[PDB]
């Protein structure tokens, strides 16, 4: 149950350079993205847990050259239920 | 400021505060040639290098002069990436 | 019938963190969630009236620091020709 | 037969207003059209007294939990509506 | 490779954009990818410099029509990156 | 700033009072291994570590720029505890 | 051994609401608490570093809801010594 | 799990007519009383979920008639690790 | 279900003389006492309703002549749940 | 006799993190801790006088960033009688 890290963006080049810094920040799995219409896209993380803190702050401050950046949240041990019900890879 | 090939990553987390946020590597100097010979040394990045990319990382007292990095208690830093090095008009490295 | 809670924000984010406070609050089935574009989505959540009463709850207060939350509700008894239609973990 | 509909920005606007709708009056409930944008409609289809409390049900429960954009009754929708529109009774 | 991209609210601005860049160095476009809400993104890759005299080639012939989002140079995405978006170059 | 594990401590009774209560530890530079191969430097802690933590310590004229470590005399300082360490997307340390 | 984590409360009450906050929010193993008297009671727990870090900062805002909160510190790796005289787990 | 209900007085006359009341108003198991010492006394409750959350709101108006009530606190579904290293009745 | 009296007094002297005053005053069994620690003290008696009314009533008056009354109360029928799990003299 | 070094905390975590950086900054051996209520809590180091001394120096400035921290001092020679009347250890 590897941990969870997200970061959430208006634009599109936000996610990407978030997205990229994240791994070249920390031994990540980056797992894919989510997009929730209106243009907001989430980049999502995933790894062992004092890593996606790294990228996660990492990106926070990687993005914001960039501009927007909507939320920034990071659950190191999601529950069963979530992994399972969620499109947030970990699941079976 | 040194030659350099990233190698690694380092991750912290119990750091001095003042630096959160930033991207600590793992940098080996290198020949003009991408054959890295020497000891892992780790920097801050401030231009967004990764893992196998040829960098100059600067060293000491100076390598405050930088945005997101000033009076934060740091002794290297990368500073550029790359692109070719010549040598008395031969190219010995390209991207 | 199983009761219903609903969760609505802008911003995927909001919706996870919702959706990890929430089944670690009560007994609950996280069942999915549902985009309706332009950024809003929607976590939906089934089990006892009682726990969804507190499971909501643990939301809105876990939500609120992130993103914005639109809306927050709780359904007891939903009628069954609901649960046909619309996709509340309880389609037939 | 008569319409019935409910958008309400906001995904849980339309659920509350759906069993408001479903548990006042006798009618059947077709589904949940997405515009996109955060607007969604809500359809539901029976005798014109029963839409016609039910709806009154809808706009007054999904006021009180969400930002309600119209409500409206049709009591006899053209036939041409049915085969083109995705309202439940399509042929 | 190096990135290129260029984000702008405006269908036309994104083509003009993109077009600047092709006529002004080296560069292969890829595509495009439509964020929703308007908002569409074109993205370059080729060598680092020339993408950045590229983009500051774009985001200026962009600057004629209307607001751009964000201009942004990557000179080498981490190889994960490259196998989980749609950015060319997968492998 | 350089890898290192903590090997030891160092305790002075005269010394300059600007720095009376830091705590002197002992330090090696260590291969990305955890294996200690090279010199022992002193360094002051600002962090907590103790023996056996890998740790980076920063060095010169900006191993100051952190509270307890101001304008007093210290030109080498922990400010780091490392939790793992990755070269090449393979992890070669842990903790 | 582990890491440390420790919160300390005025109130046996706050102190189980950061217990229960904690465990919920990380991969750590909860051990007991120490009474010191006079009102102050102290939760303790252990586990790797970044997990006690984000489960500390999440049950120090968890018991702030309730009352006060005295102390709130983590140790990433105690002395060797500490574990042999303190009741913090991991005695031989 | 059992829910979890917790009534802390700083005296122990306090706690008592809050234990009563408790068991009085909801279908609520009472295990015991933990004396932090310093005068400051914690009554726990345990049962259903929504039986604990009437207990408690209904106990605390018995309390402050008499006493100076220091919390009230409900937890709907603690840890597995709570119950298992916490003196909270639900022990193993 | 024998009912039950209680007086927490801050110090030793008010707690005796108060109990004194009880059990003198009418037909009640003086069952202990309860030490929080910080100085509280408590003392419990059992027996009918009407005697506590009268002894209660009847220590504070010689107890308000002492020390600091924190308060004093009644209880006509502990539900047995209380009596099982706190030591006021009736535990099976 | 060997040294003697002492920090008397109000909180818990005080002592703790005073504890270990008393510890990790020379050779010393923590050889306990007497707990007089109230909350206050005392460590007790004891070894050679010059690794005391900056051992005491570096546990007030370990601690203070807690806060409270009651007394710190440090006795070089005690009087055997000491040592044998009361728990600092090398008692006989």
């Amino acid at each position: 149950a590897d941990a969870l890290g997200m970061i959430e963006v208006r634009g599109f080049v936000g996610m990407v350079e978030a997205a990229d810094a994240m791994v070249k920040a920390a031994k990540v799995e980056l797992i894919g993205y989510e997009k929730t219409g209106g243009g907001y896209v989430t980049a999502v993380v995933r790894g062992d847990v004092a890593a996606v803190k790294a990228a996660t702050e990492a990106g926070q401050r990687a993005a914001e050259r960039v501009g927007e950046v909507v939320a920034v949240h990071v659950i190191p041990r999601p529950h069963v239920n979530v992994d399972a019900a969620l499109p947030l890879g970990r699941t079976p | 400021m040194v030659l350099g090939k990233v190698v690694g990553t380092v991750v912290a987390s119990r750091k001095e505060p003042r630096i959160e946020g930033l991207s600590l590597l793992l940098v080996r100097a290198c020949d003009p040639d991408g054959t890295p010979t020497g000891g892992a040394v780790v920097c801050a990045d401030a231009v967004g290098a990764g893992v196998g990319e040829v960098v100059l990382y600067a060293s000491g007292s100076s390598a405050r002069q930088t945005e997101v990095t000033n009076n934060r208690p740091v002794d290297a830093t990368i500073m550029a990436i790359v692109d070719l090095v010549e040598m008395g008009g031969d190219v010995r490295f390209r991207k």
